């Protein structure tokens, strides 16, 4: 998978060069960013659980007919609420291992190649998911570059759904 | 490829878990000592082209047989394949220390590395040879004391070791 | 012209992606690395002139012949050890641009691909530039990091005369 | 391409010349705004989405005609057409951005851009308002003082406009 | 434009040859069909504007929503019933295309590929084109081959969306 | 691939023969079932995306094993190619339904399949039970009265479910 | 092989597409058209013994050389005539399975590719076959659209002789 | 490429109007005259080869200079050249009769065909005269009330023209 | 066009280099044939119409129909006849070029490459060329190294045409 | 692929070997027969089209069972396809006894040709038989007498007979 | 390409004669001096290497601005490159006199020459200037009177010198 | 391995074509010239020895610090001597292999390629071995076409060393 490290790799075998002060330099910014990506990582764990039922409560009073209106798509049923609960426990662990790897990475590989398809089958709306990152934008608790890095994942899941 | 960092999180998301406040601790320690292995890198690096030599010619030296008319090495075709192989390890090697992990050298040098010489006639224990006289050498300058902030490279000498270890045992 | 950034923006550019994290760890350690490689680019042109003379005087004494043997190919003549200390020279000046880009790049645009040739045809060894190199490396002067680099280049050149 | 340092070797090269002291001194500088550059970076991009849709919607409702029947951005494949590239356009002006130099924008995205417009019949002044649209409210993300360390990013912000000015330029 | 007229020769001109019994036969399939098309062509467009009025207040009765939630996105205002009713009109006009040529390519040219693409952006939800579609359906007042064809088109929308 | 009329050609050449009229019999039946064949075609196609979608709710709900984590059809990748494994399967189907003949389900989609599945490890029992659930809610749509004209489409049902049944054991 | 049922639905596969009302037309060409054609490999296969023999019998009056001069690619043997009305049978058992299946296919398949080097190598004139093409169009007794197909298929072959 | 039902089709969608109850008319009444126009493509095609030789002799007899040595059609690659662009026209021309528009003929035969014979030195205006030659014969063949139920084919055959005049004028 | 000494230059430069003592054994193999080969072309030449007329009446001795049969293919008129000499002589000149250069390359380019089209288009026989080369080979009267060659180009189109 | 020559240096590098004074008399000898080697060659190569024919006829004649219906030989493409094969084992033994050497021969023509031929279900030794009545033919015609200085080729017809039977034994 | 003897063939076919007098015996006489004209061809081959460093050095000494930083043959990669294309020349024009005909040297090599270095602001007066030195060069190297049987060569060195001009004259 | 023959055979063979006069008169070419070639090899075997004996020694008179300089890739050591001995040896047996086969194919397969390699990475410089053949080229002792055969192979090695 894509991080800053197997793309610096990735970039000079193509090239079939061996290392330089060039992917030192990504190193570098990659050891410069892990310490408050892995306090991110660790922080949003912590709270992934209370993060996840409070973005869905979010959604469901945004968008109140998700919670009355019939269809194994909406969150009218027990199991419907659940189903909504669970992915959006997806995207808070997606952002967690972004924050570890420091990239997309994981975001792309597990959730993002082939989340249209996803939607579009089950007939899921990518604005419900939109809403839910924005609450957990809004109370992850984060700050300074674990904030700042932990965001960008978070509005890079809100563009591809957009 | 995985990283250090991709490895924890692919086997993780298989079991549907977040990243333990142990892993972490663990990514942490590398993180800590990530200036020594960029120091090992660089200098493995800077001297990638006598190592292959100087590990050639020694095991030319011991191994006259490889060189002589009819050996897998004679032939300037067939040398120069021969000491393209010895800085393709090399630099696989390089890849596994930066990343911390052996993917890149496992699954783009060494799978099937095995089969090919077999089918070729090259003597895998000969290679083998070349790339442990490239691990002496390449340890002995990545932690030479000397213009460097002193510290303790131990660890990663041991790490770096094993790379070579593992494409000698996949040849041999 | 390959730097630690150009770098990045291809390989976004490569897979239609916006810029990331990612990308932005690759800036911080270039921005990092970039106060002493500019110290280094500075220090070693004011020292360009001394050290190129002084590389061309270590390997006239390394390699005698070199100043004794007539031909065009030799510093015998003035003609000779004129375009020597040009040649290490220009050795000099691309490792300062490589210390202000964070790369090999100005090295392997301008210097490194076709040296191969340019040896050949003319008759130069490539060990004469080896041990200009190693003066240069033994002389510059440079401490700490700004060292490293500087060396991280005169190292990569003499890796691809050898 | 050339990011901000190459440029001004490859501009010294043509003259065998040493970068000077003071060329130094301003590369120093913008290095010393980096960090203000990379959030520039990533608040524009983070809205990218946003950015796109909402200058989209402002050019079709300031110029009907591109949406009614037989107009160049009527049936969806031409307006997704459209939209995309109102997206390439400013996802190459992140890339000038993040690397203090027009020639990536120039080189891939700009250059035979006009020329490609007129033969298809499509109307560059109408992607020109479009991409001035996109510029005021990238900049105004960009320089908000909200969530960030407070500071001087006019410097910034002016280069910023200056490479939406030169896309807008392109097909105007 | 693909037709099946259209699809006959391009197979043809593909593997160089002259039209043979087996396009003759293509020929008499289209022309067996081509007046039942054109019947639906004709009825439909008389109905067009009925039908997307009424298709409309069909998608507002089964999402009330549509036509109270604030943003550019909804029918909340005149403005965007009167986008809503246009694009059920277009949908309505696409299908009468079809039944002209006898296929999907006009749908398919016009309106399907990059309908994605717009719905992600403009953040319109493909169910209430689907809802919408199903009264067209519902309404056209067709029977016979008319109605057989001018519902595949139909249904060939609804795939798309789902 | 063969349809109907084609495969009793080629089976006919090998021996040198005309077509008996007795084979032209059994022709001449399928054209005269011929309207009902493509009722039944247009019917399944035009309901191609519920038929999928229902059925692979049902085998997730029934297996939930396949979507947690770890499962084979967990992660969004995974999640799309299963979908897409079921929309392709039900499209070859209705090709072999259309041409009367199973030589282009079994030679484009089936052949190889168990194999493929084995080494991506994914479980070909639980395809053939989403298979089977795509069986039934086809013929419940094809062979549903309303909306036709009334008559017996019994045969055709009954070589609809042998092509259905030919891929669920290809895999099972 | 090709046949208007193969062809439509390997466009439709090669597009990746269900089938639709195109390639339903493509069915309902080829079922129109299929009772005639059966119909014509009905009464050819009947006729097939008397018309090869009268085939070969029109070649050798209109070229008698070929009853003459020896030669094994010539009919002046008893082995050549079994031959050549061997050779004429197999031109008409594959316009019946062309009748068959609605198409050129079967001949392309079985017949006409390599025809050229056959005749080539064994020194056969295209010449003698089209007399005998047209020998059995003149005589098939076939009428109606029967007659315009099974001609289509004989024309066919005679094209690709000349 | 547009056949005669597509080509109105886009016309109307430029202007986002449903067909003009005359435009259906005037495709209904192709329609009507359909086993026609597959009476004139079958039999035109079905004499192919017979209409590119006798044209082609025909010319050669008008203008000896195309076969004397040094002439464009003289050797043997050359005049099979010939021989192949003259039944490339024609094979386009039949798919222009079948489909009901001239597109498929302009845009994958008679675009770029002038320029390419004026750079190669083929002299286009006997191109066109050769052309015209089987476009006599096509009308003749094709207009031939032998074998075929009587009735009237004038409007036809005028289309017919039409295309074989296109394809000429654009060599000439 | 084909000879040894363009072949030989060809491979030379599809490798991007110099020639050699390869490429000059080449050139002597050629110069030492060059005399024998002129002189074919000479004698050839002064015989080319006495040798086209017989080989002419050749081939209606063998294939008399060609002068009887109705058809603007035979030989039966003046013009007919004026055709197939004027061929013939095509053939004689080609052969006497490739006696010039060394190889088979004039007659290739110039006859060989399409003659199969020609043939079949214009119901023209290989069988009638192959007789009129066979007379040609028996009566141009050469001897030596001069025969072997010119039979060799003779042979070649013979092959050619079956 | 070696010509006589090149194999024998091959023999010799291997070995480190100089050439033997001995080596150089065999191939001095070779080259003393090589017009009668170029006779051969020419002799045959002459004849390639009537070769084939000849033996392909043959072939059919004693084994109708090839070109009845079904047979491997039946149908215009495989019976093309089959005397392709005979002028391509002709065309690769031509080039053996040019070179004066197997090796092209069995490179480029015989390796995997049995197994080729297995997987059809080509009848390997009816191949072999066509072979062998090319040989026959091949060297009764570089053999004749007639029309040439007159001296002895039986060691040259012994050598062409083995190249024969080299390929004749691989596909039996 | 055409060689001597080709060119002639050429110039006869287009006007359907066989080969003439002045043209024959005269080939006669290129046959003649073969062996000059490939001693020619050897002497210049076998010091190609030197005849390019030579006259690219005294290049670069006539013209120092060529080197100077800036110059179109400073940096190693446009050194390489300008070295390239005069043993490129040089090659080319030896191919000419082997075949004794300039289509090899004007089809694959000058052909687009001059356009492709005014593209990449080459100077072409400039590689003129070296295309000159080879030519001197080359013909004191052919015309050696030492080492060889002692005859006329004045005919040759003035072929080779038109070949030499040509290419000069193509960039100049 | 290329040789005049081989080089005949694969030029034929990518094209599909029989072998033809142009190819004849390649192997006359090579027939003449092999009686000198194989000559040239026989004489040159025998002289090795004290060829590359005395061409060594010519090295090192024109090179003293080779002899002088500490260093695995020089000849200051009796182990450098007979290192440098063999390589000579070497030239000198692929320039035998050169005159057996006809082309510079041994020469090629066996030492030029890669030999660029091997002397940038054991530091051995191209100039000693230029001087070394020049040596052998003026000591061989061969005349007439022999001695030119054999000294275009050896000018072949020395254009690839400059
Ligand atoms: C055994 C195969 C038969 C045979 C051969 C034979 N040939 C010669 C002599 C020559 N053969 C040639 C061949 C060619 N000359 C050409 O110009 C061409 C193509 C244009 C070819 C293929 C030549 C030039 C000669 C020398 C002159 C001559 O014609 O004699 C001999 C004589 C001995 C020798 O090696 O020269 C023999 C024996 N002879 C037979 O009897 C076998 C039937």
């Amino acid at each position: 998978m894509k991080t800053p490290l197997t793309e610096a790799v990735s970039a000079a075998d193509s090239q079939g060069r061996f290392l330089s002060t060039t992917e030192t330099q990504v190193a570098f910014g990659r050891f410069r960013q892990a310490t408050s990506g892995l306090a991110a990582a660790k922080a949003l764990s912590e709270k992934a659980e209370s993060l996840a039922s409070g973005a869905a409560n979010a959604v469901y009073s945004k968008f109140p007919y998700t919670t009355s209106m019939t269809g194994a798509n909406y969150a009218s049923s027990q199991t419907g609420k659940d189903k909504c609960v669970r992915d959006i426990g997806y995207y808070i662990r997606m952002v967690t291992y972004c924050c570890v790897v420091g990239g997309t990475g994981p975001m792309d590989d597990y959730l993002v190649a082939g989340i249209a398809e996803i939607n579009r089958t089950f007939d899921l709306s990518p604005s419900w998911y939109v809403e839910a990152l924005k609450y957990v934008k809004a109370n992850h608790g984060l700050s300074g570059d674990s904030a700042v890095e932990a965001n960008s994942y978070i509005d890079y899941a809100i563009n591809a759904l957009s | 490829m995985y990283d250090a960092f991709a490895k924890v999180v692919s086997q993780a998301d298989s079991r549907g878990a977040y990243i333990s406040a142990s892993q972490i601790d663990a990514l942490s320690a590398m993180v800590a000592d990530g200036s020594k292995r960029l120091d090992a890198v660089n200098r493995i690096t800077s001297n990638s082209s006598a190592i292959v030599a100087n590990a050639a010619r020694a095991l030319f030296a011991e191994q006259p047989a490889l060189i002589a008319p009819g050996g897998n090495a004679y032939t300037s075709r067939r040398m120069a394949a021969c000491l393209r192989d010895m800085e393709i390890v090399l630099r696989y090697v390089t890849y596994a220390i930066y990343s911390g992990d052996a993917s890149i050298l496992e699954d783009r040098c060494l799978n099937g590395l095995k089969e090919t010489y077999l089918a070729l006639g090259t003597p895998g224990s000969s290679v083998a040879v070349g790339i442990g006289k490239m691990k002496d050498a390449a340890i002995a300058i990545a932690n030479d004391p000397n213009g460097v902030t002193r510290g303790d490279c131990s660890a990663l000498m041991s790490e770096i070791g094993s790379y070579f270890d593992k494409a000698a045992a996949a040849v041999a």
